[PDB]
């Protein structure tokens, strides 16, 4: 019913590792760029 | 430029304005001022400079005469080396849409007097140059940035 059975799982394995690796790296990258806004501070200084 | 300094060297001495703070001016003491002069205005940290039609010998003579006070200890002849100021890649944006035009200042950390690279850097700046709306050269100025401007 499904001759690809084995290949399909061998792929699923590779897909997972790369998936973990990439999701990780991209998470850092995203955080790294957003750091500029995440830590940003601001104040209201009217001529009051 | 004060904001540039305030952020480029945030958390250090160079981050302060020369005129100081409002609070300081309101509360500085006859003492503090005296203390500043005593602590800072000292012989090894000073230079008497003269340019024009004057005799060096004649000049140095007058110096010895009114620049008296000699030092006893070793601390009085020591020129203190200041704690280094840390540069920080950052930004400060003071927004007020009610002002007529915007001012932007961007910069990287320079080497400091001693370094020979300063020569090149000034040559560099010479290439980019400067510009303002009353430069007659106009669209023909040699500075690419002035041209586009
Ligand atoms: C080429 O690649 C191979 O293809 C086979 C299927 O054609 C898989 O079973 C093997 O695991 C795979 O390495
Ligand atoms: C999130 C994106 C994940 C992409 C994972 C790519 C891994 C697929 O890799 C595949 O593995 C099979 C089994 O060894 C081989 O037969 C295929 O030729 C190969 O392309």
């Amino acid at each position: 019913a499904e001759p690809e059975h084995d290949q399909r799982k061998r792929m699923g394995l590779k897909m997972l590792l790369i998936s973990a690796l990439l999701t990780s790296l991209l998470y850092y990258m995203k955080r790294h760029k957003w750091s500029v806004l995440k830590s940003r501070k601001m104040a209201y200084r009217p001529p009051k | 430029f004060d904001y540039l300094h305030a952020t480029a060297f945030q958390g250090t001495a160079l981050a302060r304005t020369v005129e100081g703070t409002t609070e300081n001016i309101k509360h500085l003491t006859r003492a503090d001022l005296a203390s500043y002069i005593d602590t800072h205005f000292k012989a090894p940290r000073m230079v008497l400079a003269a340019a024009g039609g004057i005799s060096h010998k004649e000049l140095v003579d007058a110096a010895r005469q009114h620049f008296s006070g000699v030092s006893f200890t070793y601390k009085e002849d020591a020129v203190p080396i200041l704690p280094r100021c840390r540069f920080t890649g950052s930004e400060i944006r003071a927004r007020d849409d009610a002002l007529p035009v915007a001012h932007v200042a961007l910069a990287v950390e320079g080497p400091g007097w001693a370094d020979p690279d300063n020569v090149v850097l000034h040559v560099a700046n010479a290439i980019i140059g400067r510009y303002d709306r009353t430069f007659g050269g106009g669209k023909h100025l040699s500075s690419r940035l002035a041209a586009l401007a």
